[PDB]
DNA sequence: ATCACAGGATGTATATATCTGACACGTGCCTGGAGACTAGGGAGTAATCCCCTTGGCGGTTAAAACGCGGGGGACAGCGCGTACGTGCGTTTAAGCGGTGCTAGAGCTGTCTACGACCAATTGAGCGGCCTCGGCACCGGGATTCTCCAGGAT
DNA sequence: ATCCTGGAGAATCCCGGTGCCGAGGCCGCTCAATTGGTCGTAGACAGCTCTAGCACCGCTTAAACGCACGTACGCGCTGTCCCCCGCGTTTTAACCGCCAAGGGGATTACTCCCTAGTCTCCAGGCACGTGTCAGATATATACATCCTGTGAT
């Protein structure tokens, strides 16, 4: 009898952008649906890219390419910039 | 269905066109593949009545 | 029987379970014609009572003319495998004529399955009358044989004489009933 | 290799329109049509490039075009798949 | 000085183009259009001839479908002639 | 040499049952190959989801069946179900 | 006497319904419609209240989007009143 | 017990309100019927898929997720009722 | 002044003969399918707990249904004029075929850094709990809309 | 018939207080993340082959380009008419809160058995090769559809 969600992380992010803003349980539920939708897609595409190129491993590159295929304009771009860094840093961390 | 199209055209085989005609004439296949573009499929010969004279 | 067909099939009214009823179609076919012939005003047309199913309707025009009307279903599918070895013209009119003909439709006529001591009511029999006509008029492997006196053969003549022989004998002995069938 | 959109001849545009059942074409259609065709091509080509790049290639293959089209609700049959 | 009236030929062309399957857009022109677009993403890019054809068929298929809807819009508007706006409406309804 | 797989051989055979006297162009065959791979992926893809949704590691004849019902429309979907249901019933009986 | 003219209120209502977020379709009626439809496929068919609401919002969202396109079609046709054919065009273009 | 004619449960004001939200100013009398005949198809498609999913899972009660999958299958996603 | 007909003009479908290259069929591999085997984790089954759906009751209230009058938009009909279609003659570059170059796809073989896997430890996150604060609702007043009358255009 | 204030009459915004129940923070605890070590193989890399994509040339010729004529179409304007809208009064059933019953979803514990993974062996299927027939091309003939004149009505 236990579930998991991103409610706690979404809450925190709101503060990074709007330190004084709260959030309803529904808005949170909506954000949870959003996160899971985007997650599935990127993971789906990353799988496929590995598949198309006849590979077994998903790397940061497949994630990057998947991001571009799904996201339009700058959102795709800022996401790539951020993803690149997190990996670059995590390694050196 | 494509074979029937081939026969309609007095042929002994199926070509991409016959596949297109078959798929589209059959409502349920028309839908199953309703987003499919067939290389050299052409289109159905549907002409709007309002464009025709008396 | 009819295959999957999404849209409404208007012949549904003749279905009996899954099967297209030869009995219903023939019965209704003659019923329609009967009502309609009574609307023929300049010509006197009388309908005969039906006995078999090969001629759906026999019409009697004045005192001289009779007309046998056969109803047939048309199918444009490839012919059934049982016809695979039929139309045995390969050595006569050629394999290529045979192939051409088989790209054409075949027909089904309402016909009870006549058998040893009875019959099935809703069966249909395969019909190739259109091919028979094409053959009679294309009886040569030259295919234009007889349309020109240089290539005049007696196939057509022999058949007419054979038909005439049987018909004459049937007329001769129509009373002894030996030849009715 | 510039404004090659003009390489799409007027008759070429009209013929497509005809195939679509179009009987009469306004004189302003040619340009409007181009503004749409171009966007379509831009979206498809770019994805194909993205796939090509991912794969570390320089030549765009039919398969890269197919993936680009596919995802837009457009599977194309005939070039593999 | 025999002539066929306006619309007689137009319908004829419609019949034919619906019937046939061949590409209507000239190839070398189309191929170059692809490249001009491509060079805006990347220089020194190459294409297989089958890739160009794949693009062309999809491109024509797109436009034809667009024209069919455009034609319906013009008819809805009680008109035979299609105008830029009829294209725009169809696209919009489609989510573009 | 490297080697490629297709359904060309199976497509021919099916063609013979519907139209014993007809052939097929190389393009129509290429199209039928594109077709088969498309349908396969969809059914397998949906079947994948059903297995995931219902907390399974295995795809069975049911996940295939349900995927068929969801993907195919009207009656066409049905014949596919009838034939599949049977083929399994039969396979283990053959 | 005093009243607003035809169209004054309609514009007002457009503003208001665009503005508000609630359901426009009555709940029990909608719920029953769902069941009436459901009872075609099978019996023993039960619904959670959250399932019915999920259906209702999706259903309203669908119709509203359809009406937006319908309205545009009516405008395209130079009209204010929407008619069944404006709905039909919009749907057809969508590919329904 | 069996139900019926709840298509009328979608009342005239309800249709108008939807139309108005969509920017529709003026509505022909025949729209009501025409609209219902379209709403109905939409509902049929979504409900059916939800049922299909429900049946696959061998359940009797339809949950929000069954509806969500059904709507996703038709390509119209819905947030806040699961995901 | 309109109907239909006949003739011409044009374009289509038709049979015919010949050409060629794309299919249909056969050969020889060779590697993926099928059979045979063990091992163990997932799926099936039943227990049973209790949460949530169903059904029912009675008030109470807003929301629907109905009817009436009247303005306003939909529609049909008319006429203007211009923006397209059709056909002719001239210009263009597309398509075809062939040539020649080499850039980059595609495959092979080697080696090693990376991730699956497993066992141990623990603290980040989920469920349940209380607290009270932002939001929804009530009632009153301010002022910001729409619409008509009467006096200008 | 149309523009310009100025008032009357609703409708919508803003103000301040009630009160409630949904968010937000705290505590226990438990099981999913983290660490640390081992194994083996997927992927990185270099090397080499040779397919096929690019660039260029010249010739043939069917398409594209531009122009002139003229007329079917789009557009705007007018008037009818009828059918929606807006309001008020009557009628309905949706909604709310409360209650009880029990059906079926969710979790538990246990056990096979139905699959994955392994090795062995052979025939089904793919790459290549070859022959000839179907469809494409082109010729020429005959039938069908379209559009002005032309008499009949
Ligand atoms: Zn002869």
């Amino acid at each position: 009898s236990r579930k998991e969600s991103y409610s706690v992380y979404v809450y925190k992010v709101l503060k990074q952008v709007h330190p004084d803003t709260g959030i309803s349980s529904k808005a949170m539920g909506i954000m949870n649906s959003f996160v899971n939708d985007i997650f599935e897609r990127i993971a789906g595409e990353a799988s496929r890219l590995a598949h198309y190129n006849k590979r077994s491993t998903i790397t940061s590159r497949e994630i990057q390419t998947a991001v571009r295929l799904l996201l339009p304009g700058e959102l795709a771009k800022h996401a790539v910039s951020e993803g690149t860094k997190a990996v670059t840093k995590y390694t050196s961390a | 269905l494509a074979g029937n199209a081939a026969r309609d055209n007095k042929k002994t085989r199926i070509i991409p066109r016959h596949l297109q005609l078959a798929i589209r004439n059959d409502e349920e296949l028309n839908k199953l593949l309703g987003k499919v573009t067939i290389a050299q499929g052409g289109v159905l010969p549907n002409i709007q009545a309002v464009l025709l004279p008396k | 029987k009819f295959k999957r067909n999404p849209k409404e099939n208007p012949l549904s009214q003749f279905l009996e379970g899954e099967i297209l009823s030869a009995s219903k179609m023939l019965s209704k076919f003659r019923k329609i014609i009967k009502e309609e012939i009574n609307d023929i005003k300049d010509t006197d047309v009388i309908m005969k009572r039906k006995r078999g199913g090969s001629p759906a309707v026999t019409l009697l025009i004045s005192e001289k003319i009779s007309v046998d009307i056969t109803l047939a279903l048309e199918s444009k599918s490839s012919w059934p495998a049982s016809t695979q070895e039929g139309l045995r013209i390969q050595n006569w009119l050629s394999a290529k004529v045979r192939k051409q003909l088989r790209l054409k439709p075949f027909y089904l006529v309402p016909k009870h399955a006549k058998e040893g001591n009875g019959f099935q009511e809703e069966t249909w029999r395969l019909s190739f009358s259109h091919i028979e006509k094409e053959i009679l008029n294309n009886h040569g492997k030259s295919e234009t044989c007889c349309e020109n006196k240089e290539e005049k053969c007696c196939r057509k003549d022999c058949l007419k004489l054979m038909k005439y022989l049987l018909e004459q004998l049937k007329e001769r002995f129509k009373d002894k009933k030996h030849l009715d069938k | 290799l510039r404004d090659n959109i003009q390489g799409i001849t007027k008759p070429a545009i009209r013929r497509l329109a005809r195939r679509g059942g179009v009987k009469r074409i306004s004189g302003l259609i040619y340009e409007e049509t181009r503004g749409v065709l171009k966007v379509f091509l831009e979206n498809v080509i770019r994805d194909a490039v993205t796939y090509t790049e991912h794969a570390k290639r320089k030549t765009v293959t039919a398969m890269d075009v197919v993936y680009a089209l596919k995802r837009q609700g457009r599977t194309l049959y005939g070039f593999g798949g | 000085p025999h002539r066929y009236r306006p619309g007689t030929v137009a319908l004829r062309e419609i019949r034919r183009y619906q019937k046939s399957t061949e590409l209507l857009i000239r190839k070398l022109p189309f191929q170059r259009l692809v490249r001009e677009i491509a060079q805006d993403f990347k220089t020194d890019l190459r294409f297989q001839s089958s890739a160009v054809m794949a693009l062309q068929e999809a491109s024509e298929a797109y436009l034809v479908g667009l024209f069919e809807d455009t034609n319906l819009a013009a008819i809805h508007a009680k008109r035979v002639t299609i105008m830029p706006k009829d294209i725009q409406l169809a696209r919009r309804i489609r989510g573009e």
